[PDB]
């Protein structure tokens, strides 16, 4: 069976280097051209750069001609992606796609994630979102990198939850707010405790969000 | 790009099909990859900067725009549409074009 | 170089109905090197047609392509429910190889207008020297929303940031957080602090605003 497997993508700061693999099975790699494809967060597709058969032609979109460079070996069966001079933008989803040989993109890998930043990894703060239906919530604030995790009442108040996707700050680092609509009467009647478990620092806070 | 063939050629006596494969417009270009598909089956491909050395039943001259193709070894069980597929390679941009198929009847 | 525009932005629509996307590109070159790809969140984008019309390996019979020159369309007969996603057209018969900007093919349901909640800065955030302004618009269908943030009736740029969340698996509806960011010192100038959300299901605009303090 066809399969493309990428691999090496993380963290990175602007102005370094990373170099992606994908390793294709299950077809003669040699005869058909080669792409890498990205996908910015909340973003479309956008081609990179592609080889040829042999190797010996490689075609790059106008953004990245100068900083990437795109090869591939194939006695080993491997595409690769040399990335330099990497920059914020670039972050996204990398993957990589075989050309049919009648000329679409055929099959394409489950892809790997390229995040440049400077920021440093970090916890959020959590601060309340204070309350016949109220609303209520956590503001999750300042952390990097992602994901968050985010519970209210270690699980069992689920119904009328939102918790919406992170936003890049200018700051670089993530936010989100996470806020469910309740009863207005059980207000003074239940507490309302919103769990954050950011597992790239360890950092697990519970918060409780009261009126006022 | 246009890829014009035939849409239908009659192979010889001995299993010989000859046919034109043409592209517009003429853009610039060094290298013209072209590709005989069987409908899909990789029956032969070249590079052309007289061709298909990597494939005795192929052969080709390539002048201006057109590729004059010859099939040969054919027998009645390989009458069916074959596709030329030309790629104008480097310098960019790469531009691919497929043809509609030449219909190739093989008679024993 | 080509450039594909794809319409509409969002199809909005129930199972058993007709999908239709669109792709316009912008030059015709000789035949059809025009690609439909399918991508769920989470997952790579999945061949469906090429060559304007051909379905690829396992595609139900369902989806079809058609057109020439410049306009392509991209049909699914009776929709699935498997089949809301996102779907993009690309253009394959030259480089830059280049894909349409994304039709999403979401759950039509009824209008719902949003609940809206506006929350203060806490105090222990003040305290840090940021002040974040939140509105929300809570379960409201069609996704389309504007929010307008006012400081003592001046009007905001570019200090606000949204976030949406998917369709709700149970009510097809949309939230969506408008957040304001001020320094300490500039929330401390000013005292009404509003948002204003205009919506399908409201006849005009509805504002929900606090006083600092
Ligand atoms: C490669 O083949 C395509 C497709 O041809 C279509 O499908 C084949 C299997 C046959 O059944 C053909 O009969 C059929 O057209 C060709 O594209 C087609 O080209 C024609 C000619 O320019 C286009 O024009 C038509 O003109 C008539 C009369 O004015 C109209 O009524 C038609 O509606 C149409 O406008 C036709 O639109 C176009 N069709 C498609 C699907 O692209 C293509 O020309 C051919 N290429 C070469 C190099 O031969």
């Amino acid at each position: 069976q066809v399969q493309l497997v990428e691999s090496g993508g993380g963290v990175v700061q602007p102005g370094r280097s990373l170099r992606l693999s994908c390793a294709a099975s299950g077809f003669t790699f040699s005869k058909y051209v080669m792409h890498w494809v990205r996908q910015a967060p909340g973003k479309g597709l956008e081609w990179v750069t592609g080889i040829s058969y042999d190797g010996r032609h490689k075609y790059y979109a106008d953004s990245v001609k100068g900083r990437f460079t795109i090869s591939r070996d194939n006695s080993k069966n491997t595409l690769y992606l040399q990335m330099n001079s990497l920059r914020a933008e670039d972050t996204a989803i990398y993957y990589c796609a075989r050309t049919g040989w009648l000329g679409p993109f055929d099959y394409w890998g489950q892809g790997t994630l390229v995040t440049v930043s400077s920021a440093s990894t970090k916890g959020p703060s959590v601060f309340p979102l204070a309350p016949g239906t109220a609303a209520l919530g956590c503001l999750v604030k300042d952390y990097f990198p992602e994901p968050v995790t985010v519970s209210w009442n270690s699980g069992a108040l689920t119904s009328g939850v939102h918790t919406f996707p992170a936003v890049l700050q200018s700051s670089g680092l993530y936010s989100l707010s996470s806020v469910v609509t309740v009863p207005s009467s059980s207000l003074g009647t239940q507490t309302y405790i919103c769990n954050v478990n950011h597992k790239p620092s360890n950092t697990k806070v519970d918060k409780r969000v009261e009126p006022k | 790009i246009q890829v014009t063939q035939p849409s239908v050629v009659l192979a010889s006596s001995h299993g010989v099909a000859s046919f034109p494969c043409e592209y517009s417009p003429s853009h610039n270009t060094d290298e013209v990859r072209v590709t005989v598909l069987r409908q899909m089956t990789e029956v032969c491909a070249t590079t052309f900067t007289v061709g298909f050395l990597d494939y005795p039943f192929c052969s080709g001259t390539f002048n201006e725009s057109r590729v004059n193709l010859t099939i040969q070894g054919l027998r009645a069980v390989d009458t069916g549409l074959y596709l030329c597929k030309v790629e104008l390679m480097y310098p960019p941009p790469y531009f691919v074009g497929m043809g509609n198929g030449t219909q190739i009847y093989v008679i024993d | 170089e080509i450039v594909l525009t794809q319409s509409p932005g969002t199809l909005s629509l129930s199972p058993g109905e007709r999908a239709t996307l669109s792709c316009r590109q912008s030059q015709s070159v000789g035949w059809s090197p025009l690609a439909w790809y399918q991508q769920k969140p989470g997952q790579a984008p999945r061949l469906l047609i090429y060559g304007a019309f051909s379905r690829a390996t396992g595609i139900p019979d369902r989806f079809s392509g058609s057109g020439s020159g410049t306009d392509f369309t991209l049909t699914i007969s009776r929709l699935e429910p498997e089949d809301f996603a996102v779907y993009y057209c690309q253009q394959y018969g030259q480089s830059p190889w280049t894909f349409g900007q994304g039709t999403k093919v979401e759950i039509k349901r009824t209008v719902a207008a949003p609940s809206v909640f506006i929350f203060p800065p806490s105090d222990e955030q003040l305290k840090s020297g940021t002040a974040s302004v939140v509105c929300l618009l809570n379960n409201f269908y069609p996704r389309e929303a504007k929010v307008q943030w006012k400081v003592d009736n001046a009007l905001q740029s570019g200090n606000s940031q949204e976030s949406v969340t998917e369709q709700d698996s149970k009510d097809s509806t949309y939230s969506l957080s408008s957040t304001l960011t001020l320094s300490k010192a500039d929330y401390e100038k000013h005292k009404v602090y509003a948002c204003e959300v205009t919506h399908q299901g409201l006849s005009s605009p509805v504002t929900k605003s606090f006083n600092r303090g």
